[PDB]
RNA sequence: UUUAAGAACGUGUUUAUUU
RNA sequence: GACCUGGCGGUGCUUCAUAUCCCUCUAGAGGAGCCUGUUCUGUAAUCGAUAAACCCCGAUCAACCUCACCACCUCUUGCUCAGCCUAUAUACCGCCAUCUUCAGCAAACCCUGAUGAAGGCUACAAAGUAAGCGCAAGUACCCACGUAAAGACGUUAGGUCAAGGUGUAGCCCAUGAGGUGGCAAGAAAUGGGCUACAUUUUCUACCCCAGAAAACUACGAUAGCCCUUAUGAAACUUAAGGGUCGAAGGUGGAUUUAGC
């Protein structure tokens, strides 16, 4: 049987997001993509930086964040600017958020070399598109 | 540079900004092996001679 | 802190292989012609032979930059069969989709 | 590496063994088995080794009308913040081993004797507040099956009484 | 208490109101800020599809709020300033190719990243015309011998392609030189000629 | 599940989004219609999902959400229909009321139209139903036609129908034009395999055929290929009448003239009555041919074929 | 801005590969990708310098997200002084 | 583009549980967000190697870690040069001992450049990321001890050493130093003049009369030096004359003319002490009302750029004077003027501008139409500044004088939002307005439904230290509330909260009680209007038990009545 | 009614404001 | 002793299989040579897969490197707030094979069986109602076709600790790290594939109206041997080309694969 990126069904009482409920059969029939730039297009480079600077960010984020992301991070690339696009949830008080977003938006300006910014979504808790 | 991202986010944690759910992990089954008597020895001084 | 000493290994040669770049370059032109004397090729042909051996550019790897992984890796990523497909599968991987045709 | 670590419901899952082909017709012992622990729940975000205090993160941003500046705890005061995390862990770890003397039944083992408490509540307004349950018989009965095999089934038998000549059974 | 969550400010949003002051430039789609019941996602069974409130679909759009047609125009009504305006007379192109016989080809690249280089920028191509050059039958049959290949009796144009220097000023440069020892060794005749 | 009031502020949210939609775009609010919506919400939020149903969607309430029942009962707990207690209140009052039909009858005594499908009488009835229950309704209805139904029967029955649009297999006469001499002819276009083909056809000519400028049978050494092109006018009577010039391109020997065989036809329709055009059609002459190369797939030699099978 | 412009959409290219299903062999079992690069040319006509240094800058600044761009000027150029006539 | 009106300020998250609601988060969310880069920054300078690599291109000279440290190590001229750039004023002291012990030849531009580090910061280090009141300037500091070890003297050596003295309150000792300079046929610059003004005045508290001659005495000095006066050297004496209210006033106008006279335009800093002068706790304030008008002509329809540190202090203080002159024609003008260009500017930080906004729209409601005071309620608030507690109430006053209480119960949904949910003040003056009069049902309907939401204010409050109190007028305005909307049922359980915290009732929501009684016919309900009236001991109750008795009330209900008082 | 057709080691697979 | 469920039956009746069971079509394998993998043997000298569901499989790939093997030598807080390709795939995550060229799995309720394991249908209807998952529907490629993709719960403690991570156990002057050199062969058997045994052929021209060849100088090696070139620091060794050489082989036993 195939595994790769499905969420296996249980009795019913297991809650799973849009995107954790669809496979990779459904990437660019029913979903989206999480990055976006133009390394895997034809005739463009730098395929592979554009890669490592992704998965650095999903996992800084999830430390710097612990416990406050609701879903994936979504990345956007325009020319030089880095646009990290989250969804967290309201446990946190506003102060602290203030303050990651400061110290994080800076901390990779001058890691990457690039402007860095940083939109934050709040929502109460984590949407649910169906229970498994 | 593998030196640079795992020294930086080892100093990261220390400085408690970046919080490593997988050092976490491995510290807290370190730290049962020594209750449990499997504690790595000493460098040198070891079972064998 | 790289993934293992394999990768380590490759790190360092190519390194070395960056050092000796161009003075490997400038000895293998005189090899490479039948214009100058033999006796002059065989002394450029001791010269370059006893350059370290990690200076080679043959002895480089391609591996995985997150596995270390020797075979089975695209070029264009840098990455395994086994990892590019866990991001691309995930929707990680910008235009990254599966074929059907 | 820093790209060879994943996150806890990964390392967890796997520890656990949970899912395994060991644990679908009784292959493995019960005797010692292996229990998750959440290590993010004593954890402070701003809180690390060095006893650095983060205004606005770590420490109030404020104090006494003035915003605080970047300091870090002494080694003195640093060590008794790790001996005294220590205390809130062995604490919070020993109520959990703590058991409670559950009444038994008939025997230690047995379910039989043993109260179940009162039925739920029905939708339209309805309790058994004044309604005692208590178990008489657990069974566990199997059927053969074509792709598992042997399937193991619960049967229980209870009876409810208010104390006052109502009374009933039913599996 | 709990903090909580005051109510998105696009109730407050009047109906003719100025959009463009709302989403002025490229940002990503806040539910809090756009007027619209927009919904996406794909529907479940005897469902509807999912609200734009913690949807992370219409998170990955690259909208265009910023670039409404009252924008654009807009934009532009203040961009006229910068705008120079084109010669009446090349009116055409066979009349462009009478004052301007050389034209001068160079292509520039952009792509996502900290990196704006690119080495195929360097490249500069030139054409031109043999019948705009002041060629006799002689320094005529003998250019079409030297350049070989970039020569195209078809539509007589010669093309000159230059990437070898790294700089696309330096490769312009050698493109114009190279038209010129080119046109002048055309008109020099050689002893070895004769013997043709 | 979602309640009547719920519904009656997604109106509200709509008809105010409706008016927000068309500032945006610098139209009138009046006249903005859901077509408009449609197109601005394509421009705003653009989406290549190939799945048309997870794009985003801006549309009125009552065509998002599913239609749901009304409530049956009442405070006092009594039902409003007197077959509720049976569960489909709906699709039994339907089918007593068409047996109450027939009995009066007793007393005083198709082409576009299609019986509905179960999947739209559920709709109706906002009921689920059987496959089995679909049929025996079906077969009321029936039986009520073959009766002398009145008027108001007539009316009754053709809520369950639903028209049907009836395609056409005629071939489309190309527009035959005039050429600088005044010569009449007709082009079309051919396409097999990777071929693809343009044919003029002469309206009078000496039965010469040109294939990229040169002359048929130069181009067409194999005698195969040549009957393709002859099969077209042989069958129609009209051999050594008409003057072909056409371009192939692509492709390999046979699909060329297969190709061109095609666009021959097509622009010869202009030239023969209705009823020899039809023959053209039964014959095979107007159809393009759909059997293009098979992909091969992964672990596989071949598109079908497959590795040698080992048992042991 | 009173400009001509003209609008054609070139073909597409699909890049396709395939990779191995399974961790360790089974071979015959493999999964195969592909990147869909999609065109779109705006051809401009009879510009100038600063027209075009406007237009440019105010649509590359709006390229969306996964979006390049190869921009090709054509430019106008006259005879270089020493083509004018021979010195031989 | 313009402003947003339904925003806020961009530099905060456009998210609602993230938008600053009062104006103390909107202070405290970027002080938390600055002090997130000062943290980056900390890290980014203590750990370079981490940051060192560049792969962006074209360079980014800002986005690389700075080095604080210096790198000579050697003991020379050049190594003393690269610790006075750093600003490292113990290192250099330190180190300028050692270049001089081991004698070599100190060059006079390179001692200059000591001195500045040290007159500037009084010889003592600077601010870090991590490591008022008296006279700062000390005498036993480094300033005057190497002044001494100098074998040569300049004219700058002086000029950077009298600015020192005064900028650290040392006026005393700066005029001593400056009888040397003199005395060594030196002459000072603009800046070592423009000190000393400053210790002139500060040094002695003597009256106006001996200073305005002190003055005049360095000024004819300045022209004797071929000195020429710049803009601060103006500034300067208009901002030491503020203290001489009264008598400076004309003395101001007179160095006003000068500037003009040297063809010197004044800046916004130059009218900012001239308002301040003029400006006093007056009743009258005949004459800073002619001062105002002629600056304002003056100034109208001008492009400032950036001259005196104090140029942003002008808009604060003049809506000030328009709000003492109650003048809304001139706030027009002095606002139509920080629009112009790139004015908006000058309005200065958070503080100076929270203070203009509500000086200014506080005089908006007071004094114009109310149908134009909404319009300028919608733009500013709160994409400007956020309202105070006082705002809201002279708003409420001024829909009170205009007859559009309507309104009402949208003002106190925006206080909430803006953090006036729990203000003492505020609620007691919302519902005495919705009370005052009867309105019709729509209206009376609306007021209960806002009267329902201040009431549940009260119940529910931060502050648990201190007992819930309703106060008198509140629970007295919230039940009658009630009663007029027709929510009778809600108006009786009010009526135990009032004896529970001693609070009175008022006759006028006893004597209306009656009515609601008398529709229902309920003599039990009645009796209990009478009994709390009884515990207050008011008289009107007596009377009033009288009326009821005749109108509805039981036999026996009538005798206990009585006994009861 | 209709050719023949043998065999498969032993255990282990379910609870608790400037000033 | 009597039953429930399932499995099995060289168990009955009936209806079927669509490249599938038989009969019936087309081209192959099994014979020869070569390429390549595996098993045995051999060597001081890896590991893993290894009925269907291994055998040009992990490898879209080994001259050094890769590399984990052997011999010799060398280092000890060691590129890492160490490390280990050490044991355990019968502790696991992860990614998969297989039935599947299937259509069923099943929460929550109700009823039957005297309230047993269990079971639950008849449409002119007799107790079943059913969320959800899968099929289906949609989507991709040139459509409505077809091919892809998809394909649940479970079955084989199926495969992989040597992708990486990881529980348990074990090594810490060595089961770790580095350097030099070196083995990867063939008595033998077998799997897959390539090229041939020829005249529907061979060579040349052409890319389909030709001329020659045609059995011991024919057809027939991508083999051997020799030489040259390409890549590389390094080639009897890898690849290409040339020369030389002209072998078996005369359509292949029991048996066997694929294809609408
Ligand atoms: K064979
Ligand atoms: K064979
Ligand atoms: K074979
Ligand atoms: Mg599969
Ligand atoms: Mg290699
Ligand atoms: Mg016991
Ligand atoms: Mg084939
Ligand atoms: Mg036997
Ligand atoms: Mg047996
Ligand atoms: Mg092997
Ligand atoms: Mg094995
Ligand atoms: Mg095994
Ligand atoms: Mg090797
Ligand atoms: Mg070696
Ligand atoms: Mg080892
Ligand atoms: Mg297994
Ligand atoms: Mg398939
Ligand atoms: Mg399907
Ligand atoms: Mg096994
Ligand atoms: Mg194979
Ligand atoms: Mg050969
Ligand atoms: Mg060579
Ligand atoms: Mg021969």
């Amino acid at each position: 049987k195939n595994r790769a990126a499905r969420v296996r069904v249980s009795k019913g009482d297991k809650p799973v997001t849009y995107e954790e409920a669809h496979a990779p059969h459904y990437i660019a029939h029913r979903k989206g993509w999480l990055s976006l730039h133009t390394g895997n297009l034809d005739g463009e480079d730098h395929a592979a930086e554009r890669t490592v600077e992704d998965v650095f960010l999903r996992k800084f984020m999830w430390g710097t964040f612990p416990g406050c992301l609701a879903d994936q991070l979504v990345l956007k690339r325009r020319g030089n600017q880095l646009e990290i696009c989250a969804v967290v949830l309201r446990q946190l008080s506003p102060h602290k958020y203030y303050f990651l977003v400061g110290y994080s938006e800076t901390l990779l300006s001058y890691f990457y070399k690039c402007p860095v910014r940083l939109h934050l979504q709040t929502v109460p808790s984590k949407v649910v598109y169906k229970y498994l | 540079n593998h030196h640079t991202y795992a020294e930086l986010m080892q100093t990261l944690r220390f400085l408690g900004l970046y919080r490593d759910e997988h050092q976490d992990f491995m510290d807290e089954q370190k730290r049962l092996k020594k209750l449990r008597g499997k504690e790595k020895p000493k460098k040198g001084e070891g079972k064998r001679a | 802190h790289y993934v293992d000493w394999r990768m380590w290994r490759d790190v360092k040669r190519r390194k070395m292989a960056y050092e000796y770049a161009d003075e490997r370059l400038r000895i293998n032109s005189l090899r490479k012609n039948t214009i100058l004397p033999k006796i002059l090729q065989d002394v450029a042909d001791e010269e370059i032979a006893a350059l370290p051996r990690d200076s080679c550019p043959v002895r480089i790897r391609n591996r995985c930059v997150m596995t270390s992984r020797p075979r089975g890796v695209k070029r264009r990523w840098r990455l395994s069969r086994i990892v590019f497909r866990h991001l691309a599968d995930h929707g990680q991987l910008s235009g990254i989709q599966r074929a059907t045709w | 590496s820093f790209f060879t670590k994943l996150t806890a419901d990964e390392l967890w899952k796997g520890a656990l063994a949970e899912t395994g082909a060991g644990a679908k017709k009784g292959r493995g012992k019960r005797t010692k088995k292996k229990k998750r622990k959440d290590l993010n729940r004593g954890q402070i975000i701003g809180e690390g080794r060095y006893g650095f205090l983060w205004p606005g993160l770590n420490v109030p941003l404020m104090k006494n009308g003035a915003v605080q500046t970047i300091a870090q705890r002494s080694k003195e005061e640093q060590e008794k913040v790790e001996a005294d995390m220590i205390q809130q862990r062995e604490e919070w770890d020993r109520k959990k081993k703590m058991k409670v003397k559950r009444e038994r039944g008939w025997s230690g083992n047995s379910w039989g004797g043993i109260s179940l408490g009162p039925p739920d509540p029905g939708p339209c307004g309805e309790t058994y507040e004044d309604f005692d349950t208590r178990i008489l018989e657990v069974r566990n009965v199997f059927t053969m099956t074509a792709k598992e095999g042997r399937k193991k089934s619960i049967r229980v038998l209870v009876a409810v009484g208010n104390g006052k000549g109502a009374a009933g059974f039913s599996i | 208490p709990r903090r909580k969550a005051l109510p998105p400010r696009t109730e407050k949003m009047a109906v003719d109101q100025d959009w463009p002051s709302v989403y002025p430039v490229a940002a990503p789609f806040k539910p809090s800020a756009v007027p619209l019941p927009v919904r996406m996602g794909y529907p479940v069974k005897k469902g509807v599809p999912m609200a734009k409130e913690g949807n992370l679909e219409l998170l990955k759009i690259p909208n265009f709020l910023h670039l409404t047609p009252v924008a654009i125009k807009k934009h532009c009504e203040a961009l006229k300033d910068f705008c120079t305006e084109w010669p009446a007379a090349l009116d055409s192109d066979e009349k462009c190719e009478k004052h301007f016989p050389i034209e001068i080809d160079s292509t520039d690249y952009v792509s996502s990243g900290p990196s704006v280089r690119n080495p195929r920028a360097r490249v500069v191509v030139l054409r031109v015309k043999l019948s705009s050059l002041n060629l006799d039958d002689h320094a005529k049959k003998k250019l079409i011998k030297l350049v070989g290949e970039r020569y195209c009796k078809t539509t007589d144009v010669l093309t000159i392609k230059t990437d070898r220097c790294p700089l696309r000023r330096q490769n312009y440069d050698y493109a114009v030189y190279l038209l010129t020892v080119l046109y002048h060794e055309s008109w020099n005749t050689e002893e070895w000629e004769k013997s043709k | 599940t979602y309640t009547e009031d719920f519904i009656k502020k997604q109106i509200e949210e709509f008809n105010i989004g409706k008016r927000h939609l068309a500032n945006m775009m610098g139209e009138d609010p009046e006249t903005f219609t859901q077509e408009d919506i449609d197109r601005a919400i394509a421009y705003l939020f653009p989406s290549g999902l190939f799945e048309k149903r997870a794009r985003p969607v801006m549309k009125h309430p009552e065509q998002i959400f599913p239609r749901q029942r009304a409530i049956q009962w009442g405070e006092d707990g009594r039902p409003f229909h007197y077959l509720f207690y049976t569960g489909k209140q709906s699709y039994y009052s339907l089918m007593h009321d068409v047996y109450g039909m027939l009995l009066n009858l007793e007393k005083h005594q198709v082409i576009g139209s299609r019986w509905l499908i179960k999947e739209e009488l559920e709709e109706m009835l906002v009921e689920k139903l059987s496959d089995l229950d679909y049929m025996q309704f079906i077969r009321l209805l029936e039986k009520l036609l073959t009766s002398q139904c009145g008027a108001a029967e007539e009316e009754f029955v053709q809520r369950f129908r639903r028209s049907v649009t009836l395609e056409s297999k005629k071939q489309l006469i190309e527009p035959v034009q005039y050429d600088e001499q005044g010569m009449a002819f007709s082009k079309s276009e051919g396409k097999r395999k990777t071929a693809k083909a343009e044919a003029i056809v002469y309206k009078h000519g000496s039965g010469r055929i040109k294939v990229n400028g040169i002359d048929y049978q130069l181009y067409f050494p194999i005698t195969q290929d040549r009957e393709q092109l002859m099969f077209p006018f042989h069958f129609v009577d009209r051999l050594g009448k008409h003057d072909v010039t056409c371009t192939v391109s692509g492709g390999g020997r046979s699909a060329q003239a297969g190709a061109i065989r095609l666009a021959m036809a097509k622009a010869l329709c202009s030239f023969v009555t209705e009823d020899e055009v039809e023959w053209m059609r039964q014959a095979g002459l107007l159809t393009t041919d759909p059997r293009v190369r098979e992909r091969k797939k992964p672990g596989q030699e071949g598109a079908r074929r497959k590795f040698t099978w080992k048992k042991r | 801005l009173g400009i001509s412009i003209k609008v054609h959409e070139p073909p597409r290219k699909i890049e396709r590969f395939t990779l191995l299903q399974s961790v360790h062999i089974y071979k015959k079992h493999r999964v195969q990708y592909e990147m869909r690069t999609l065109y779109r040319c705006l051809e401009l006509e009879h510009l100038t310098g600063s027209t075009a240094d406007v237009y440019l800058e105010y649509i590359q600044r709006n390229l969306p997200e996964g979006v390049a761009m190869e921009v090709t000027k054509t430019q106008l150029e006259q005879l270089p002084e020493h083509i004018k006539e021979p010195i031989w | 583009v313009n402003r947003d009106t339904t925003a806020v300020p961009y530099v905060f998250q456009d998210d609602p549980y993230l938008m600053p609601a009062s104006s103390l988060e909107s202070r405290s969310f970027l002080l938390a967000k600055k002090s997130g880069e000062n943290v980056a920054k900390f890290i980014i300078n203590s750990y370079p190697k981490y940051f060192q690599k560049d792969i962006a291109e074209p360079h980014i000279p800002c986005l690389m870690p700075e080095y604080f440290e210096p790198q000579i190590k050697d003991i020379s001229e050049a190594a003393l040069k690269e610790r006075i750039e750093l600003r490292k004023v113990k290192a250099s002291v330190d180190m300028f001992d050692q270049l001089l012990q081991a004698g070599t030849t100190v060059s006079l531009e390179t001692t200059n450049s000591l001195l500045d580090l040290l007159c500037y910061y009084g010889d003592q280090e600077p601010s870090t990321d991590y490591h008022q009141f008296g006279v700062t300037w000390r005498a036993k500091n480094n300033a005057e001890r190497i002044f001494s070890l100098m074998p040569e003297k300049n004219e700058h050596s002086y000029c950077t050493m009298i600015r020192g003295m005064v900028k650290h309150r040392a006026y005393e000792q700066a005029l001593n130093l400056y009888t040397e300079l003199l005395n060594n046929r030196l002459h000072a610059d603009v800046y070592t003049f423009n000190a000393l003004i400053e210790a002139t005045v500060c040094a002695i508290n003597e009256k106006f009369e001996e200073k305005w001659s002190k003055i005049l005495e360095l000024l004819r000095h300045m022209v004797a030096q071929k000195v020429k006066p710049n803009l601060q050297t103006f500034n300067t004496i208009l901002k030491c004359l503020r203290r001489f209210h009264v008598f400076a006033r004309s003395p101001a106008l007179q160095v006003l003319r000068e500037m003009k006279a040297i063809g010197i335009e004044p800046s916004l800093a130059t009218y900012h002490h001239i308002i301040r002068l003029f400006d006093q706790p007056g009743d009258p304030l005949k004459r800073s009302s002619f001062i105002i008008y002629d600056i304002m002509n003056e100034l109208m329809g001008k492009r400032f750029s950036p001259k005196d540190p104090d140029d942003d202090k002008f808009f604060q203080s003049a809506m000030s004077i328009c709000s003492s002159l109650r003048d809304l024609e001139l706030a027009y003008q002095v606002h139509g003027l920080l629009k112009t260009g790139d004015n908006w500017k000058f309005i200065g930080p958070d503080q100076h501008r929270n203070f203009y906004y509500s000086k200014f729209f506080d005089l908006i409601c007071l004094m114009e139409q109310i149908d134009v005071t909404l319009k300028w309620y919608e733009d500013l608030i709160p994409s400007a500044y956020f309202p105070h507690s006082q705002t809201m109430i002279h708003l409420l006053q001024a829909l009170d004088v205009a007859n559009r209480l309507e309104v009402i119960p949208k003002i106190w949904k925006d206080s909430k939002e803006y953090g006036h949910t729990f203000r003492s003040d505020l609620r007691e003056e919302i519902l005495m307005l919705m009370a005052r009069d009867k309105h019709p049902p729509e209206l009376q309907v609306a007021f209960a439904d806002c009267a329902a939401d201040i009431k549940s204010a009260y119940e529910s409050q931060p502050i648990r230290q201190t007992a819930q109190d309703w106060p008198a007028t509140s629970l007295n305005c919230i039940a009658i509330l009630f009663l007029r909307a027709g929510r009778t049922q809600e108006a009786w359980k009010m009526l135990g909260l009032f004896r529970k915290h001693n609070k009175i009732p008022r006759s006028e929501l006893l004597n209306e009680l009656m009515d609601s009684a008398k529709v229902s016919n309920s003599p039990s309900q009645a009796i209990e209007v009478v009994e709390l009236a009884s515990a207050f001991s008011l008289p009107i109750c007596e009377g009033l038990t009288q009326r009821v008795m005749s109108d509805f009330a039981i036999n026996q209900e009538q005798k206990e009545a009585l006994s009861n008082l």
